[PDB]
């Protein structure tokens, strides 16, 4: 079990560590999140009381360092730093934990959801997506652009998810304009699982990120990058099995996770009518199309 | 973006473009089969692509064998007209390519978008106008050209006639779609005002009759009655 200490907490901030949020008042006794499970990549993140302006966090997994959070009064925000003596660290927890200074991340997930929502999500590949090569965990925050949204601006901040077109040349082999377009196979399987992302265990852990990103940050570019990479699947006439069944695990999921005041702005009507009821796939999401019906039957 | 009343002398600028119909494209007549089911039967179609400063019309002639064997015929339709739309563009000299393509249709616009990859400096817009361009195959001399046709062809016509040396191109694209929404709302009446003198002809190289500047407003003004009495035969005004 592993632990992200906090040097202190001088503003009035509401933390969230996965799934879970609780509110800090201004320079309460707080001293971090222990307990914290080893195997999963993990994210926290912050909402001031005073500018809800701006939710922002670290993606980070314990195994790569010891890291921990400190305010910063000059860039006026919760900063992850890397602590790299190792009994200094030990000792600051340690010291922590025996003042029980720091919450516990909670021990019974009956549902495991956070191991559902990030089975594919790897640091490794966060970190290309957020390129920051000098530390060993990444920033994301509510106002970060994509390459895509770009292109339609600073490039050291931007999220460099795949690029997904459906009216490009990389998507369309000439001479098959209207078989591609109508049936997107190709794309999916040729060039973005063999060629691109090599696997669907990697197309799946950037569709998991987008979304969590999506989720926790209201980063637009994001819910535009998951909804696309839904739709590119559910568009194919032919998806190997296997990457079916488990699509329907990972967005059932996801829709369980969303706050349900939240579905006005991060689900996309025409994706999800398509996907559920019109696709090729229209047929292949019964616990998915089963908890968006019971769940949002309004959208649809 | 889309082309309208408020955008309509853009039509007649030096930036060389052409309207796309598609509505000739897919033809059938619906009947009854032995069985006393229903069944179509295709007919030859065209692609009606004109450019409406000059008057040239790229009438690419749709022959019945290309839906052979084919399933959802009216949505092929669609793609196959973006194909010879997207092959004719290719063919002309780069400084005689279109700078825009606009779709009387809006579902043309993503068929014809993917079939334009390769030129993203073309821009495909719809309209917002009700062009009568259906009406083509109401021309005797088109209509007469795309059922003879025994394999597929381009033929290449003004459908401005003569006009050009005597009006403007805005007047004319005006009387051709004038002449056409007469055609599409009570043909019968709109053939006979054209023909109803016989010493007014066709010229042989021509699509309409050669009317004098006095004959075309006298011609003009009995299509607008036309026009009106079958809105209010219609309509009961
Ligand atoms: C996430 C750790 C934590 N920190 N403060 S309360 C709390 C917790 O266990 N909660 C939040 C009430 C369970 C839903």
């Amino acid at each position: 079990m592993n632990t992200v200490p906090f040097t202190s907490a001088p503003i009035e901030v509401t933390i969230g560590i996965d799934q879970y949020s609780f509110n800090v008042k201004e320079n309460q006794p707080f001293h971090g999140i222990k307990d914290i499970p080893i195997g999963h990549v993990h994210v926290i993140h912050f909402q001031h009381a005073d500018n809800s302006s701006m939710r922002y966090g670290y993606w980070f997994d314990c195994r790569m360092g010891n890291f921990y959070i400190q305010y910063d009064p000059k860039d006026g925000l919760y900063k992850m730093m890397e602590e790299r003596d190792g009994a200094k660290f030990e000792n600051i927890v340690h010291n922590f934990k025996e003042r029980q200074m720091m919450v516990s991340y909670p021990k019974i997930d009956e549902d495991d959801t956070w191991y559902n929502l990030t089975e594919f999500v790897q640091m490794d590949k966060i970190r290309k997506i957020v390129r920051k090569d000098e530390n060993q965990f990444s920033y994301v925050d509510s106002s970060m652009t994509t390459v895509q949204e770009n292109e339609l601006s600073d490039p050291a901040h931007s999220l460099n998810y795949t690029v997904i077109n459906f009216k490009s040349r990389e998507a369309i082999r000439p001479g098959h304009e209207m078989e591609d377009f109508l049936d997107k196979s190709y794309y999916l399987n040729t060039v973005m699982l063999q060629g691109i992302f090599k696997n669907s265990s990697n197309y799946f852990g950037e569709l998991q990120f987008a979304f969590l990103n999506a989720m926790f940050f209201g980063n637009y570019g994001s819910s535009l990058q998951w909804h696309a990479m839904i739709e590119l699947i559910c568009s194919s006439a032919t998806v190997p099995k296997h990457m079916l069944d488990k699509l329907d695990e990972i967005l059932y999921y996801q829709i369980k996770t969303l706050p349900e005041q939240y579905s006005d702005i991060l689900l996309n009507e025409r994706v999800w009518n398509i996907c559920l009821y019109s696709s090729f796939q229209k047929n292949s999401l019964h616990n998915t199309e089963k908890i968006m019906e019971n769940k949002y039957p309004e959208l649809l | 973006g889309a082309m309208n009343s408020s955008n309509y002398a853009e039509l007649f600028n030096n930036d060389i473009k052409l309207f796309v119909d598609d509505t000739n494209v897919y033809r059938v007549t619906v009947h009854k089969t032995f069985e006393g089911n229903v069944a179509t039967k295709a007919i030859n179609g065209c692609i009606f692509t004109l450019n409406p400063k000059t008057g040239h019309l790229f009438l690419k002639i749709i022959h019945t064998s290309v839906w052979a064997g084919q399933k959802r015929l009216s949505q092929l339709a669609k793609w196959k007209t973006a194909e010879e739309v997207s092959a004719l563009v290719r063919s002309l000299p780069k400084e005689e390519q279109p700078k825009q393509i606009i779709v009387t249709r809006k579902a043309m616009l993503d068929p014809l978008e993917v079939h334009m990859l390769d030129f993203p400096n073309i821009a495909i817009r719809p309209t917002e106008l009700r062009l009568p361009f259906s009406a083509a195959m109401s021309i005797d001399k088109l209509s007469d050209v795309v059922m003879k046709a025994t394999e597929p062809q381009m033929v290449l016509f003004n459908i401005y006639d003569d006009w050009l040396d005597r009006i403007s191109s805005y007047t004319a694209f005006s009387r051709l779609t004038l002449l056409l929404r007469a055609l599409k709302t009570n043909e019968e009446s709109a053939k006979m005002i054209l023909l109803s003198d016989p010493t007014i002809t066709i010229k042989s190289y021509h699509l309409w009759p050669s009317f004098t500047d006095e004959q075309w407003i006298t011609i003009e003004s009995q299509m607008r009655d036309l026009i009106l009495t079958e809105y209010g035969r219609k309509y009961n005004v």
